[PDB]
Formats: structure tokens, sequence, C-alpha cells
RNA sequence: GUUACAGACUUAAGCAGUGGAGCAUGUUAUUUAAUUCGAUAAUCCACGACUAACCUUACCAUAUUUUGAAUAUUAUAAUAAUUAUAAUUAUUAUAUUACAGGCGUUACAUUGUUGUCUUUAGUUCGUGCUGCAAAGUUUUAGAUUAAGUUCAUAAACGAACAAAACUCCAUAUAUAUAAUUUUAAUUAUAUAUAAUUUUAUAUUAUUUAUUAAUAUAAAGAAAGGAAUUAAGACAAAUCAUAAUGAUCCUUAUAAUAUGGGUAAUAGACGUGCUAUAAUAAAAUGAUAAUAAAAUUAUAUAAAAUAUAUUUAAUUAUAUUUAAUUAA
């Protein structure tokens, strides 16, 4: 799906799977059960 | 008919108008001596089917999202080329395009089907050629109803009608499904089909008798070559009054939809938390022209009556996963 | 066989003539021609294959298998209509069935009228025009089986002409309540009766008839009194043509029993003046009518 | 019903469908030409490239295509137009295909082994080893140069270090 | 008067005609395999017709034995090994043999059939050629010249309106007829 | 012309339907690369009466596109037309599949009727190579549409007695072939697929045959007259096939018991018509 | 823990077994750093698992990675291709919002699938009628059938999912194909026909041949197996095929490597293998007594050789690959 934009910029498509994924993460964000912030390696040693 | 008294010993269901060829029972139609090549072709077929599923949905703006429902792709591999075949339905029919303003612009769906084959170098067939190493063509076939294919019917009710059964099946929605087709008399249609076939056979048989009895009253015994030759006469009289405008349509099978059932099983209704199944059985689910006449039913994949076209599609709602199972009978 | 150019050049397209000539010069004449009944290759009808039939041959420009139109010579661009529509009359309507038409705006009264005329001798026009529909008892009725609770819709309706006839009908359905009303409308038109009215306005005298557990006390009314009765009786009267009445319901007040009782009471509890006079051998005179006479 | 416009089937058109392995050497030349055409990415099995499309002329026949190890996403190369397209036509492939030439490796004589070692018995054993490896490697599908490298390494001439180890 | 139907369209309605074998030396053995029989038989019939009109004696589709592969699998997803299900696949095979035909005519036949192939059918071709006990393999320059001459003569066009061409055919012919082929063999 | 859609300057005067078809083709083949041009409008505007669309609407449909159609319509199509009752004007999918089957069948009948007879112009008489001159048979294998590795295999088969060898050389040849020669039928047999092309395998087999012939004809050193011919491999092979080498005894036959043709008066009298 | 009627390898009879011995395998229990998880009455226990040395593998120990496996957003730079040294594009690398990932919990939130009742005969609808109505009828007095199968009477007349039939393997026959060196034609596979057998006689009980079972006769090649297991119930099994809802982890409950474990053994347990000798074990049997169905481009591997090993044969390795990518 990612390559469709390269070949056919004119027509817009929707990836129902990715949209469902982003909808679910946003719902969890609103509900408060979001993903914890991952800590970088630079932290501590 | 069961009698067939005035015809003679014969019978050929092998007509391409009375039986579905068993090659069509499979989504990928290929034989390769190199089995590894056969496996990779099958995998590619499945992948490209999923890609086309991704491709179908389109949007013009935030308030315009157009889902184009399509059936499973029928991949036809020949020694030289591959054809991808599928039926599709476009809900955005725009008053059946009654207004002529449609002639001056291409909607998203037209552009999608055009880039399928027509675009010169950037069409999908070129990329699919790279994957398959042969000529590739795609057949989009339009369906004007959604209940003419089990695939399209299940997909539509599973992807486009969430609001109509999310909290129970609505009365109007349940009524529309039950009135998609007029209640037809399966017995009458089956008997009419049998009588028509009998009439065709009698007409041909009479043509034989008339031709051979006279044959312009010139050809006689010791001249017909009764040992091995079977040349009875001119082709004209073999099929007198048996032409393309009367024979083929009335021998075509699987014309009418007599029975159809839909089953909404899943977590649709927001009950205490359990699951519910709603079934809508309308019509009959057996073909009456197979047990009275002499044609015999063939079981697709050795487990599906030919007259039955069934399919189920899943999706996800707020509660989980649900499945819409549609089974259709085509007399 | 072995036709010359006569009757052949003028019947087959010119480009196809060389192939015919080669076939004649290749296939030996007087060659026996078996018929193969292990494999089917030719159509079950005679056809010369000279013309590309729409709907029975591949459409030119369609990207199909056995499409010889290269890859950039496909001549289909508008995928909006159904390519290759049905031939001939353009439809496959089987004999004995009719093309569907407006059904949402088609009144169910017309369907009831047509069906009743089909089975009984009643005419449709009267049912459609001069009969009034108004339901009385709509409710969900439940029976439980091994499967579980099975819910059914029970509808009771009345039909009348506001001119003397009224009917009562009850129907049950599990599909929906519209069907229950349809059956009730069907039954009620089937069960029509004639109600005698005094001056097309009110009943004769008072009625104290009892239906099972329902005690119907009905008494006549003055001109211009109005229907001062229970709503079930009010509906029955308004559909039956009664305009002035007064009464009270005692003991059970079940709506459906009330409706059945009042219809029966109108039918048989009351007696017309003429019938009383004839069976009595006496003359009954309406003082009101004879006071205002000429 | 539109008239049927017959188009004569001619051998030139029916070419590109000739069997790949056919006894006649004319077929060998033709199949070699087709092989050279398809190895050069000339447009077959697909529509040709002309100048009409300027920014949407893509090809996916990069060497990485199909392979895994050089990890990268789908390369969308800029396809050449129908003109200014090159054809390889390698002479080695010609002899390999049109003619039936085969190298058959190069045997090792005791002179070479004696250059390295001095014990006659070891020289005899090494000769036998070189013979065995020579006769057991010509049937393995690999490149000529790699096959020669393995042949030398196993025989004894080149040290194991020549391979990637 | 009435419509006439010449032999070409009369022959379509009858079983394909086979030319007789006169000498008996095989030149090809084409085996068609499919997982079904209807397409296989239809295509076979077409092969016989194409061979006959091309002058190639063909014997006809010989029913070689079918191959039945069989697999077994438990119906249940997790644990019901008691319930099992059998699956099978059938390979329907036919054989057609060509005799007493020149190589180029056989090439013409095979090309045509592969061009007009059908879904589901696979074809494997065995070609037999008789040769000397000893052949001259070093004769290249004269051999290449004669081979190029033969290619040019065989794929030589006469008409213009008919005889549709192929772009690949033109490219191959121009490459073969290009003078730069001569230096290809001059590597010695 | 094939490129007529590319040039809208020459569209002037063309019929409105052809103009519309050309305009559709141009914006279907170009795709995202399509760009509007004034000449295309002028050509399109001439078709206003053909399709009964006001000129200003054509301008807005050319420019705004599907958005133009939406805003001239005045409102989206708000109706669940999907569940519309059947008009009996279309066929189900399986019926269409049956139709397509017939379409292919008619295509092949037409091909056989008209295109195939044109193949009779390439008939050629079989120029039979002399069996004596050409005893060796090479078998080539090809898989149409595949890349099966067995396509490289070549098989060489020839009878030893037709090699043209003297008795001593023939015996030496037979005993040097070892398992590759079967005395029962006297056929030499040899295949090669080590090399990756059929041409290489055929050359390899030919060279091996020449090498064996040369050694067989060289009787200066040893003619291998004493060593007999070994046939144990053939014995093993033949022991894996069933021997139906029994025939009906000659002396059990009684030809006198066979039926004799009877007298058919009608058939006798029909010979003279 | 209610009555009556029939079936079914439930029982009775017969053959072979298990329970007893040794071993293989699954389970329990226990041990262990881990002995990963699930199944566990019929309906678990050579079950998921069609092969646990490493992999697999999910567990334990020790080391190691941190936007990772994708999708999107924003900068920096490099390479390749194509057009006339530039322009465009595609990719790569480095970052960050952003998550990704989970064989972690919930089959008592689910989709799909499956086991048992079950080859069981049941489950429903339209119009009509009965009862004020919920409902009832049809779906039954009485029989028959494997069967709501088929009759007889009957407010009922029909119809739908199941039953049966069509279907597949097999069978008999006809036609066609095969140059009978792919041979076997005693075959292969395409189409069609055939039977859910018919006819006659008699002896029976009967609604009186407007009939059933008993036998006979004669016409037939004619006799089987497989698939399909409805509605509902078991909150039966499955979150370890896969997928999603909710909840939980995010330098760790995610990812990699080297070893170990899944193979431990008091007891117990379900399946099987091998035996306990003469209606039974062992050797030998080269014009090689007699099969079917399957496999061989991620190969099958003959014949001949050296070996143990004596002349040889048989048996097991090694040497070498004959032919075949297959009637
Ligand atoms: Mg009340
Ligand atoms: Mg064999
Ligand atoms: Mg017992
Ligand atoms: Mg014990
Ligand atoms: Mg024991
Ligand atoms: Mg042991
Ligand atoms: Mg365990
Ligand atoms: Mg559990
Ligand atoms: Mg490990
Ligand atoms: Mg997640
Ligand atoms: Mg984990
Ligand atoms: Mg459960
Ligand atoms: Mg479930
Ligand atoms: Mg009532
Ligand atoms: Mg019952
Ligand atoms: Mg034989
Ligand atoms: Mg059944
Ligand atoms: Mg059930
Ligand atoms: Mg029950
Ligand atoms: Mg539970
Ligand atoms: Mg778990
Ligand atoms: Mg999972
Ligand atoms: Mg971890
Ligand atoms: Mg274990
Ligand atoms: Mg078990
Ligand atoms: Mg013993
Ligand atoms: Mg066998
Ligand atoms: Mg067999
Ligand atoms: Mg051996």
């Amino acid at each position: 799906f990612r390559h469709l934009k390269t070949l056919y910029p004119d027509i817009e498509f929707v990836d129902l799977e990715e949209q469902y994924r982003l909808s679910m993460v946003e719902a969890k964000k609103r509900r408060g059960k979001g993903a914890p912030k991952k800590m970088k390696k630079d932290a501590a040693a | 008919n069961p009698v067939v008294h005035r015809i003679g010993p014969a019978g050929n269901i092998n007509n391409k108008l009375q039986h579905l060829n068993n090659m069509n029972n499979w989504n990928t139609q290929i034989y390769n001596y190199n089995k590894n090549m056969e496996i990779m072709n099958t995998m590619n077929d499945k992948l490209i089917n999923k890609l086309l599923y991704k491709m179908m949905t389109l949007k013009l703006n935030n308030m315009n999202i157009n889902k184009i429902i399509m059936s499973k792709t029928i991949n036809q591999h020949s020694l030289n080329k591959l054809n991808i075949k599928f039926y599709y339905y476009n809900n955005d029919i725009n008053n059946n395009n009654n207004n002529n303003n449609n002639n001056y612009y291409m909607n998203m769906m037209n552009k999608l089907m055009n880039i399928m084959n027509n675009n010169m170098n950037n069409n999908l067939c070129n990329i699919l050629s790279y994957y398959y190493k042969k000529k590739v063509t795609i057949e989009p076939i339009k369906l004007s109803y959604i209940y003419l294919n089990s695939d399209i019917f299940s997909k539509y009710i599973s992807l486009n009608d969430m609001d109509k059964y999310n909290n129970g099946i609505l009365t109007n929605y349940q009524r529309m499904l039950n009135n998609i087709m007029p209640k037809l008399n399966d017995h009458n249609i089956s008997m009419n089909y049998i009588n028509n076939i009998n009439n065709i056979n009698n007409n041909k048989y009479n043509n034989m008798i008339n031709l051979l009895n006279n044959n312009n009253n010139i050809n006689n015994n010791n001249n017909y070559n009764n040992n091995n030759n079977n040349y009875i006469g001119n082709i004209n009289n073999i099929y007198n009054n048996m032409t393309i405008d009367n024979i083929p349509m009335d021998i075509l099978m699987y014309k009418y939809l007599v029975g159809w059932s839909i089953k909404f099983k899943g977590r649709l209704s927001n009950n205490n938390g359990r699951t519910s199944t709603t079934n809508l059985l309308n019509g009959t689910f057996n073909n009456k022209k197979y047990l009275w006449s002499n044609i015999n039913n063939n079981y697709k994949l050795n487990y599906i009556p030919s007259n039955h076209n069934l399919y189920n599609n899943s999706n996800i709602n707020k509660n989980g996963k649900y499945n819409i199972k549609v089974k259709l009978n085509f007399i | 066989q072995h036709y010359d150019e006569s009757l052949l050049s003028r019947y087959y397209p010119e480009s196809l003539l060389k192939s015919i000539k080669l076939a004649q010069q290749t296939i030996p004449e007087d060659t026996k021609f078996r018929v193969s009944r292990n494999v089917e290759f030719a159509p079950p009808y005679l056809d010369d294959f000279t013309k590309i039939h729409p709907f029975w041959d591949y459409k030119p420009g369609m990207p199909h298998l056995h499409a010889q139109e290269e890859n950039n010579n496909f001549s289909i661009f508008r995928w909006d209509q159904v390519q290759q529509p049905l031939p001939g009359e353009g439809n496959i309507l089987p004999p004995g069935v009719s093309l569907p038409n407006d059904g949402g705006r088609k009144s169910k009264s017309a369907d009831v009228a047509a069906g009743l005329h089909k089975q009984t001798g009643v005419d449709p026009d009267y049912i459609t025009r001069k009969l009034t529909m108004k339901p009385l008892v709509m409710k969900r009725v439940s029976n439980q089986t091994g499967k579980g609770k099975i819910a059914s819709f029970y509808a009771l309706v009345v039909v009348g002409d506001k001119n003397g006839m009224v009917g009562l009908g009850e129907g049950k359905s599990r599909e929906e309540m519209s069907k229950a009303i349809f059956k009730a409308h069907w039954d009620a038109v089937r069960n029509l009766k004639e109600i005698p009215r005094y001056e097309n306005r009110t009943i004769y005298g008072d009625i104290d008839f009892r239906y099972h557990g329902v005690k119907l006390h009905l008494r006549s009314a003055k001109p211009g009194f109005g229907l001062r009765v229970n709503h079930v009786i009010f509906e029955i009267c308004e559909c039956a043509g009664i305009k002035d009445l007064s009464g009270k319901v005692y003991k059970s007040r079940n709506d459906m029993n009330i409706a059945k009782g009042t219809i029966e009471a109108f039918t048989k509890a009351q007696k017309t003046l003429d019938e009383v006079a004839l069976g009595r051998g006496k003359k009954l005179v309406d003082v009101r009518k004879v006071y205002y006479s000429s | 019903s539109s008239e049927y416009v017959l188009e004569e089937p001619t051998p030139l058109s029916l070419l590109e469908y000739t069997p790949q392995v056919f006894p006649t050497k004319e077929s060998r030349l033709v199949n070699f030409t087709l092989d050279s055409l398809k190895k050069s990415n000339y447009p077959i099995y697909r529509s040709p490239n002309l100048g009409i499309l300027k920014v949407h002329d893509f090809t996916l026949n990069t060497p990485n295509f199909g392979k895994y190890t050089p990890g990268s996403s789908l390369i969308f190369a800029k396809e050449p137009q129908l003109q200014n397209l090159l054809i390889e036509e390698d002479p080695e492939d010609f002899h390999r295909q049109v003619t039936g030439e085969y190298q058959l490796l190069k045997p090792y004589v005791k002179k070479d082994f004696e250059k390295l070692t001095k014990s006659k018995d070891t020289v005899s054993k090494l000769v036998q080893n070189s013979q065995v490896v020579r006769l057991s490697l010509q049937s393995v599908v690999m490149g000529s140069e790699e096959k020669k490298l393995v042949y030398d390494v196993c025989s004894g001439m080149k040290p194991i270090s020549e391979l990637q180890q | 008067s009435t419509r006439p139907y010449p032999v070409n369209v009369e022959a379509v309605y009858y079983a394909p005609l086979k030319l007789p074998i006169k000498y008996g030396d095989l030149v090809a053995d084409i085996q068609l395999r499919s997982y079904d029989n209807e397409n296989l038989d239809f295509y076979s019939d077409f092969i016989l017709r194409t061979g006959y009109y091309l002058g190639i004696p063909l014997t006809g589709p010989k029913p070689l034995p079918t191959r039945r592969e069989r697999w077994t699998v438990i119906k249940s997803p997790f644990v019901h090994a008691k319930s099992k299900e059998n699956f099978e696949r059938h390979t329907h095979k036919r054989l057609i043999r060509a005799w007493d035909t020149n190589p180029e005519v056989l090439q013409m036949l095979i090309a045509y059939i592969t061009k007009h192939s059908m879904a589901g059918v696979g074809m494997k071709c065995n070609f037999f050629q008789r040769s000397e006990i000893s052949l001259d393999l070093g004769s290249d320059a004269n051999g290449l010249e004669k081979s190029l001459s033969n290619i040019d003569e065989l794929y030589s066009l006469r008409n213009d309106d008919k005889a549709q061409t192929s772009a690949v055919g033109q490219k191959v012919l121009e490459l073969l007829d290009s003078p730069d082929f001569k230096k290809h063999l001059e590597k010695k | 012309s094939a490129d007529l859609y590319m040039h809208p300057e020459k569209w002037k005067g063309l019929p409105p339907q052809r103009i519309l078809e050309l305009y559709w083709e141009r914006m279907a083949r170009l795709g995202s690369e399509y760009k509007p041009n004034k000449d295309e409008l002028n050509a399109l505007l001439t078709t206003s009466e053909y399709s009964n669309v006001p000129v200003n609407d054509i301008k807005k449909l050319y420019h705004r596109g599907e958005q133009g159609a939406i805003d001239i319509k005045g409102g989206n199509v708000n109706r669940d037309n999907s569940l519309r009752p059947f008009m009996f004007d279309e066929l189900p999918s399986q019926a269409q599949e049956l139709v397509a089957q017939h379409r292919e069948q008619r295509f092949y009948n037409r091909l056989a009727a008209y295109e195939l007879p044109l193949l009779a112009q390439y008939r050629q008489e079989y120029k039979r190579p002399s069996p004596e001159s050409h005893p060796v048979t090479y078998r080539y294998t090809s898989y149409v549409g595949e890349e099966h590795p067995n396509s490289r295999k070549v098989v060489l088969s020839v009878k030893t007695k037709e090699l043209g060898l003297e008795e001593k050389s023939l015996h030496k040849f037979r005993i040097l072939a070892r398992s590759r020669y079967d005395h029962t039928t006297d056929i030499f047999k040899m295949s090669s697929d080590k090399f990756e092309h059929a041409s290489q395998n055929a050359r390899y087999l030919h060279d091996i045959l020449q090498r064996l012939l040369a050694e067989s004809k060289d009787l200066t050193e040893d003619d291998f007259s004493d060593v007999p011919l070994d046939t144990r491999h053939t014995i093993a092979k033949s022991l894996r096939k069933k021997k139906r080498d029994y025939e009906f005894p000659e002396h059990w036959k009684r030809p006198e018991d066979a039926p004799k043709k009877k007298f058919d008066i009608v058939d006798q009298l029909l010979s003279t018509l």
C-alpha cells in the first residue's frame, strides 16, 4: 500500500487496517491507558 | 424428461451453459511441472488479492469515503499469460448516472479501474508482470446489485452497514433483506427448463429423421457408407430453427436466486456481554431440476452443491469481532 | 458441398474468403465427419461465427483472457455501466411473475383488497376507498419453547365505513408488527357485519349485554351528545358510524374483550323498531320524528 | 454485431512462442536473441516505455530484485525509453547457448604438486585428490570462476583463506 | 437461396480429423496435464485441429493414468485427533504424438497452441531429432550465414494489411540481421 | 489514429461522441500526469447539446471535477439503494461465469473455423532423413511457460549394430558401455544434465560417443576378446517387469469350429444396386 | 431417584485382546534453575505434536539490543536511474512526536473451527379452522419404515431446514483415444446406460389382492463402502493455527547468542510393541509363485566392487553413480 502513492498520486486510498490501528491508539490515549514513554539509552549509564 | 421416449440414447451436460467447469472451483487455476513455481504463484495470487482489497477503498474528502466491494480474484494462468478476474459493486451510483453531467469527469472509481490496465506504463499489469514473468491482464466486471454474489453481499453487510445491526437488527433493514427478490415458484421454473430441453431434443431429432428420410431423395443404401461414415446430411438441416437467438438463454443455468440466508453472529448486540446469532432464512435451498430431469448435481470441491454460493466476511466493532455469513441458492 | 463463389461471396465477408478457399483446398471432399460425444467443442446451435455477437462473444476492448488487443489498445475507459447487458428483450423475467414497482408508497390496503378479491368475491375499490383502518390493541406476546422465549406480535384492528358496517380482526406474526396489522386488516375486512343504527346516529334503546367478564352498559344519547364512552367503544363507534352514545364498562376492562363485546352487542343485543312492530303486531311511533313532520 | 476482422496468423507474430529447447540451430539463435532481450530488460510481458509519461516511468528489474540479503525496500528505477536501451549480448552466453562449449576445468599434473611438496607419495595422493575434485565439481551449478576457486582450494594449490572463511 | 456453410465451419461441429502416419518416425511427444479434464480435452481437440490444418499427423489424446495425491488432517483446531479429514488432488494427463513432420512446421504448431493456451493446462514437449554418428561442430561461419539466411526467408513478410506482427519479432529479426552479429563469431 | 487522443487541436469538427471518447481516453491513459488544455474545452463545449449540459456546468466539471458534480447536484445521494429489489435485468455471478465459458468456447470455434485454415499455407512435405545416415536420436525436453531444470537434459540413443563397427570393435564398444548397453534390444543409451544448457549436454554426449568409438576402433593394444559381455544389470532390470511371454498352443487351434458367413439374399442382391 | 414402546456390537453367542511379565509412549505425582503451555468423565491420556541434540522452544542460567518488524511527521547527507554538468524520482544512513512488540490474563467478552447427544429424526413457516386469549391444529386415531419415510382416518391444504435422492470409490456394458516400443489392450480415462431390481406362483394374517411376509421359480453382473451428523444443550475444547475487545509490560512480560530443560523417577494411570514353543518357531528354495496403492529438481538412487567373511549366497557399511524428473 505504501507504494501506491509513488505510482498513482492522483487517487487517494485508505488502509482500513492502519486507520483502525490509529483509531485504537487514540482511543486508548483519550481513555488514559496510553503507551508509556520509552526511556532512551542515554538515561543513567 | 424422465421418459425421453422419442429421442434415443444420448445426453451431454458438458455444455458450457449448463455446468460450471471445475477449474472455476479454485481461485488459482494453474498447473506447473515445477511445483516450487506453482507454490510461489499461489502465494503471489493471495498477496495481490489482498493488495487489490487495500486498493479498492477511496476517499474524495473527509465526508466522502467510497468502499468498492469486490469478490475473490479468479486468477487464470495459461502457458503464456495470467488474467485476474473479479466482480465489483459501486454504491456511489449517482442516481444511476441519470444526469449526463457524468460525461465530463472521471470519478475515483473510474480512475482506479483505468490505472488497472489502461495507463500506459504505470498500470498494475506491468508490476504484476515483474512478479509473474508473463503478460498480465485484469478483468473488472460491474455488478449492479449486491445480492448477486455471496462475496459482495457478505462484505457489504459486514463493512458498510454497521449502524443497521450494531444494536440489534432494524425492522426496515430486516425487511429489505427479505424482499430483495420476488418469491418465485421454483417448481415451475425447473419444469419449464426441463420442457425446453426436451423440446430442443425433439426438434433436433425430427431434423435428423426428415433429413435422412428424404436427403433430396438421391442418397441411398450402398451410398450412405453405412459401415463407418456418419455424415447424415447438410449442416443446415441438422440445426434448423436452432440458432443463437432461442437456444442458449433458455439452457443457461443458475439464473434466479430462489433462496438466501444471512447470519449475524458475534458480539453485535450490546447485551450483558454474551453473543447473539440472528438468522434470516428466505426461500428454498435445493435445486428441483436435478432430481426430476436427467442432469446430475456436481459437488464443488467435493463438498459444495453447485447451486450453492456461500461466503462469510469478518470485521471489528467496539465489542470485538463479528461474522456475516451469506449462503445463496441459484436455480 | 464445395461451393463456388456464387452464393458464397455475397453471403460471407470478403476477408474471410481466403480461409474458406484454403479449407476447401485442404479438406478432401467426401470426407466422413464423425460426431464426438466424449468431448464438446461446437455450440448446441448452428452458427457461422462471422459476426461478433454482444453478450455471447468477448466484448472488443475488454481486458480478458484471449484478448488480442495488445496491452495499450484496450478501448474501455468508463467503468460506470454494466458492460455487455442482456440481449433480446433485455430481461429474464420468468413466466407468471411481474416486474416489481413502487412498493414503499403502495398502500397495504390495496394488497389486502386484491388478496381478498382473489379469495372471496369482495371488490377492491370499496375496501381501498370506503373502509377506515385504525388499530386497537398492539402488544408483544411471548411463548417459550425448548429453544427459548419466542416473541409474537398480536395486533387487533377495526374496519368500518362510518355508514353501518364494522369488523374486528386479530392477527399474529413473529417477523414484525406491520405483518400483524396486515393479517388483522385482512381478517377484519373478512369479518364485516351490519350494525343497525337509530337514524344513522345512535343505537335503539339501552343495552346491558355481558361478554365473558365484561359488563357492557350502553344507553342511547341525545342528538349532538357525542361519544361519551370508553376509548375502545369510541373507536368502534367512530368507525361504525355511531356519533352519539353514552355508557360505562364494569367488571373486566380488557380492551380486546370490550371490543368483541360491543360489536356483538350492536349486532344482536339491540332490535330495530320495524322488527319489534312486525313480531308484535303493533305500531311503534317516534314522537320526535312525527312532531317535526309536515 | 460488428464484423469479424480476421488477421492472418504469420510466423513472425507467432515467434516469441517458439519452444525454448528445440533441436534446430535456427531456434538456438532465436532463443538466444530472446534471452538477450529479456536479460536486457527490453519491454516484454508488459507495455513498452515511450516519452508520453515523464515522471511515472518505473522499472523493477534492479539486480537486488527478488533477493533478500542486500536489505532495501522496493527500488523503483527510472526506466529507459524504448530507444537508448542497451542489449548485453555476451559472447560467453552465445557459446554457452548457441554453441555447446563447456570448459570442463583444467587437470593438474604432478609438476605442479612437486613445486610445493617433495614426498612422492604425498604428490600421488594430491594428484588423486585433484582428479576426484575435478570430476565431482563440473556437475555442480555455480559460476566458472567460483568453481575454479573451489577446485584450486580443495586440490591444495590455493589456501582456504581465498574463500571468505 | 439458403445460407451455405463451407467445410471450415462444418468441420467445427464434427470430431477433429487426423492425417495418417506414412513412415512412422516420431518427432514430438507433447504431454498435457491439468487438475481437471474439461479444459484438457477441449484444448486437446484444438491441438488436433491445428495440427491437421498444418499438415502434422497426430495420434490423439491418450489417457495416461491420473495421479492421486492424498493428505490427511485433523478437523479441529486444537485437540480432537479422533476427527480427521482426507484431502486429495488429481493430475489428469493426456499425450499427443507428432510424426513425419519437418521441424519448422512443428515449431509453428507449438507456437500457435502456446499462444492460444487455456487456464489450468500445462504442457511438456519432448523433441526427437535423428543425426549423424559424427557431426561437424567447428563449422560456424558458413553455418551461421546459412542459418541467418534461413531465418530471414522463414520470417519474411509479403502482405501488409493482414499478417499482424509483433514488436518483439521485429526486434529479434533486426538484431539477427544486423551486421554486428558477424563479429560475434569472429572472436577467434 | 492511435495518438489522436494526444492531440486535441485536431479534434475540431469530430462528432461529439468521438470527442467525448477521445477526451476520456486521454485522461485515462495519462492518469496523474493529465493536464487540462484549452483546445480540449473548446472541443468539449461543442458537445453541450449532445449531452444536454449547460456550458457553465461543463466548465465547472472540467475544473472542479467530482467536487463540481457534487456542488451542482446540491446534495449527496442519501439513499440506501444497495438493497434495491431485483429488476430482473442482470445475471448472477455464477451465470455470468457460465456465459464467459461459452464466450471462450465460441472464441475457439471461430479461431478453428477461420484462422486455422490459414495455417495450410505452411504445409511442407516431410523430408525424411535416411535412417542409415542418421541412426543416432537425441531427445530434447522443453517446458512451455516454466523454467524446470530438466529442460537442460539431453538423451542420446542409438543401436550398436548400426554404428558401422567390426565384430571386434563392436564387442569392445559393448563391453566398454557397461550398464549403458542392453543386449536384449541392442540400444546404446546415455543422458547428461551436468551442464546447464541443452546445447552443452548434446555436445558433451556427442563427444563421449566419439571418444568411445575411437577407442573401440583402436585394436592395437587390446580388443577385449576374452572378457565376455556382462548382462547382470539387464537381468536385474527385466526382473522388475512382468513377463507375458506365453502364446496359445498351435495344436489346440480348431479353425473348422469358426462360424462361416451365412447367406443374406438382400445383401447379395444389393451389390448390384 | 416418572410410566410404556423400538434400537445399538448396548447385551447373548464367536474370534482376538487389555488387566499378569519386559519395553515404547502419554498422564498424574514429585523433584528440579527450568523440567514451558494447553487437553485432563463419557467428549483427556502415540491428545494439540506428521519425528524436542543445536533450530524448533514457548522454560532456566549467563552475557547482549533499545523507535526495534511496520505506518505516518520533520530535518541532514550519500548512492543509483532517467531526461537536456544540471533537474526530477527511488532507495540508503543518522536522529526525534510517534509507537512497534507480547506464546502475559480472560474460551465465563469474541470470529472461525471442533467433540458428544448424532445417521439421531427431529426444528419451523404461509392460508384456513378451533379457543375471548396465551395457544392449538397441521407435526395424528392405527400401522409401516433406517427415518414427521409411506399409507388410513382426520381442519386442515401446502412449504422450508433436516430424512431420502443427486455426489465420490467400486461394479456390468457400449462408444471413442492409443500406429500394442511409455504395453498392460488382462490396461488407462472421457461420455453414456444400468437397480432404491423386475416378473410369476403358492402359503400365510389382513382393510381381501382395490396387499403385507414366507417360500418357490426365471430375468439379471448387480452385492458394498466414503462424504454429508439439522435446531438446541453441554458458559464442553481452542486467546499455543490465526485474528480482535478489555486489562496488564514498555531498559522489559519486547529482541539476540552460548549451554541446560522439555528425556528427571518413589508411587499410580490410559494406550500400544515384544514374548511365555510343536493346530509353531528357525534355515534354505536363481527360467527367481502371486499384489495393490504411493514416491523420486530442497531427488530416487540400480548393477558392479572392498569389507566383516569361508567358494559363494544372505545381512550391514564404504567405493561409483546406470537410468529416470516418470504408464
Ligand atoms: Mg387495557
Ligand atoms: Mg518400472
Ligand atoms: Mg459380548
Ligand atoms: Mg500393573
Ligand atoms: Mg502390562
Ligand atoms: Mg531396548
Ligand atoms: Mg505436562
Ligand atoms: Mg482451560
Ligand atoms: Mg537456544
Ligand atoms: Mg497492542
Ligand atoms: Mg515471549
Ligand atoms: Mg466455549
Ligand atoms: Mg467459539
Ligand atoms: Mg377468535
Ligand atoms: Mg413431534
Ligand atoms: Mg499388450
Ligand atoms: Mg443424505
Ligand atoms: Mg446439531
Ligand atoms: Mg432434545
Ligand atoms: Mg469453561
Ligand atoms: Mg494460554
Ligand atoms: Mg496470537
Ligand atoms: Mg526476553
Ligand atoms: Mg514431552
Ligand atoms: Mg489415543
Ligand atoms: Mg515358537
Ligand atoms: Mg501397479
Ligand atoms: Mg493404479
Ligand atoms: Mg546393490
